[PDB]
RNA sequence: GACGGAAGGGCACCACCAGGAGUGGAGCCUGCGGCUUAAUUUGACUCAACACGGGGAAACUCACCAGGUCCAGACACAAUAAGGAUUGACAGAUUGAGAGCUCUUUCUUGAUUUUGUGGGUGGUGGUGCAUGGCCGUUCUUAGUUGGUGGAGUGAUUUGUCUGCUUAAUUGCGAUAACGAACGAGACCUUAACCUACUAAAUAGUGGUGCUAGCAUUUGCUGGUUAUCCACUUCUUAGAGGGACUAUCGGUUUCAAGCCGAUGGAAGUUUGAGGCAAUAACAGGUCUGUGAUGCCCUUAGACGUUCUGGGCCGCACGCGCGCUACACUGACGGAGCCAGCGAGUCUAACCUUGGCCGAGAGGUCUUGGUAAUCUUGUGAAACUCCGUCGUGCUGGGGAUAGAGCAUUGUAAUUAUUGCUCUUCAACGAGGAAUUCCUAGUAAGCGCAAGUCAUCAGCUUGCGUUGAUUACGUCCCUGCCCUUUGUACACA
């Protein structure tokens, strides 16, 4: 019963998690996007990303 | 501000993938054919593309008001700096998202 | 769950104001955005009400929406003690 | 990478966003800008003014 | 787990460090108040 | 339909030829099996598993192990219960332990809970052989369909074809076929040309001016982002232009085409990609998903939190790699040039510059939310002058010893970096096997992804830049037709 225990989590890949997916394992930090790259894949064009070449 | 705007257009970019997500899961039952968002001075324009308008605004504006603070709420936005209109859906039959989700409500009323 | 009275009243009378509640879903956030309150405890306030009673819950990108109906005034109007045509989002209080 | 999970022929997405600048330099007074900025407002391409020169 | 033996109701004089809202202790003269959580040595 | 050691015609460096550079040998890095283990979490096993899960684990990740809390037990109902359901706590004990986790003391609280009964939530639990989605593959080849008609009792068939073309079911054509749709092409992005337009103090240049040095006559090489003038060659992105095999000659019934020369920035679909059919797999993923059926648990938790441990454990085997076996070299000096990136506000980014330091790295400022600053990312190989002289040598730099720093709550099982010392195998690699046709192979480094720290990885980019084909079914497969079949999970 004492403070809920929650231990330093400020960097690695356990720090951040997916904007949408909540998955720790494959986020894209590029451009402050922090989304994961099969979650990513499916919001491309949503955020402008489409595929020339 | 100060934020890049090699970085800025992507952070509007992915406010614009929250906002359709959002819409497409709450607003999908009255027709959904995407959002519009256009930036003005002192405004922030989001314009509902959906079909029957007498229940996406809901009841005297109740429902997009209630929209409104929620969207608003969510990036922090200030009382007035973003406004809700809902549009019409230019020719209907074209909305492909539109009689995808009106076919998945038939499906889920028992229909072969 | 044994939120303090004055922990609940808040939250409450918070939605008696707005008429919306929107929640990152991120637990033992050590306190809540627009709420003086912790962030489980609006969650968790809120999804007592929303499963069996007069509140509504939607669901995207690790954010909470809730969202009052018209037994949600009613209830928590005797809960509170309003008498009736309230300030939250439930009619016209601007001119829009 | 494609696949959301591991398997599979190693193919790769190159999803590439463009981003235009543009550069105006007017010699205006005070009675334009009130006039000028507050037209020519359109969907997708933002406009920011340097008024301290 | 904690039981939490109830005792029948309570039960001295006022306490020492908050307001009169506590009551003083039965220990080895070692007065310990719980709402400050502890700030008494003495029989004060 | 599928197969053939049957035929015919064409095609492919995931085939061979002619070579090039390799891997296989050596040391190490990294993944996979195995063995071990408290656990060494788990998925995938020919092409289509094995530097793959963007999978470079110190904790977190994390699923595994030893051991701890906590409820985050929505609700709905029945109980005890304001002569208290119930809450939390300093201090000794208790333990990795300022753990009220549980004990002793006895206070704090005040309907929020808590005890049964349904019911629910969560679950990196199970089922990819229940599925969604997405992806890989069959299949980088050119193939696939329905209307009407003809043939057939029917399954089916023709259309969709003998021939000759093509990268191509691309076409010329011949024609129970006629007229169509998809795929190919077209399209799109991109890399090259534009002494032409449109503009540029966030790009340059030629001029004047304030000048620096060498000269002395005018001339050379520089400085000045707040001294003015001018344009657009370079550079940037707009609208466009150019190429269509253009012209000529050959050459096939002189038809589609193909070959040679010339011009041209460009004459392979101009180079490279993106997009990419019908049908199919019981291919992979339930460990990406508040994608999800069912099944299992639901608190002595298989939920998620905390401490520590393990994913790295080593008789051995295998796959991608890196470094090398040196003189076409090493080392020391000097010379000294790219391209694609990326980069911080209530945060700690890219970090000039000056000082301290042999280092690594520290300090006090500084420019940049960026064609303005880092940054000309003055990268490496490379060039020149000199020191090593065929020796496991100064090639090679593995293992070890000690020290100094940086990141990080934490560096031990050594994170990484740096200094000195220790110097191993390795003298070009057996049977095998990989990739490759031009700014390509190969050498060389650079930037980006994960990233606090860690690249021997990947995604991209330029730097230097060959040899050898310009072909053919011999091997391994492909596409169409013919043919045989006792095959059809073929
Ligand atoms: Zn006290």
């Amino acid at each position: 019963e004492n403070v809920w225990f929650s231990h330093p989590r400020r960097y690695g890949k356990g720090s951040r998690q997916c904007r949408v997916c909540s998955s720790h394992t494959g986020l894209i930090r590029k451009y402050g996007l922090n989304i994961c790259r099969q979650c990513f894949r499916e919001k491309a064009n949503d955020i402008g990303f489409n595929k020339f070449r | 501000a100060l934020i890049s705007k090699k970085r800025k257009l992507v952070a509007d970019g992915v406010f614009y993938a929250e906002l359709n997500e959002f819409f497409t899961r709450e607003l999908a039952e009255e027709g959904y054919s995407g959002v519009e968002v256009r930036v003005t001075p002192t405004k922030t324009e989001v314009i509902i593309r959906a079909t029957r308008t007498q229940d996406v605004l809901g009841e005297n504006g109740r429902r997009i008001n209630e929209l409104t603070l929620l969207v608003q709420k969510r990036f922090k936005y200030a009382p007035g700096t973003i406004v809700l209109y809902a549009e019409r859906v230019q020719d209907r039959g074209l909305s492909a998202v539109a009689q995808a989700e009106s076919m998945k409500f038939k499906l889920l009323n028992g229909l072969a | 769950m044994l939120m303090p009275k004055e922990d609940r009243n808040k939250i409450h009378q918070y939605l008696f104001q707005e008429g919306v509640v929107v929640a990152k879903k991120d637990f033992n956030q050590a306190k809540h955005e627009e709420i003086d309150t912790k962030n489980l405890y609006v969650i968790k306030a809120l999804q007592s009400l929303t499963s069996k009673g007069y509140v509504k819950t939607q669901f995207s990108w690790q954010y909470y929406y809730y969202t009052l109906t018209e037994e949600g005034v009613e209830y928590l109007r005797e809960y509170l003690n309003l008498p009736e045509h309230i300030v939250p989002a439930t009619y016209i209080q601007e001119r829009n | 990478r494609k696949t959301p999970n591991g398997e599979g022929s190693k193919t790769w997405e190159t999803y590439e966003m463009r981003i235009h600048k543009r550069y105006i330099d007017l010699e205006a007074p005070v009675q334009i800008v009130k006039r000028i900025t507050q037209i020519t407002i359109e969907p997708g391409v933002d406009v920011e003014v340097v008024v301290a020169s | 787990k904690h039981k939490k033996v109830k005792l029948a109701v309570l039960s001295r004089r006022e306490c020492s460090n908050p307001t009169c809202g506590a009551g003083v202790f039965l220990a080895n003269h070692k007065d310990r108040l719980y709402c400050g959580k502890c700030h008494s040595v003495y029989k004060v």
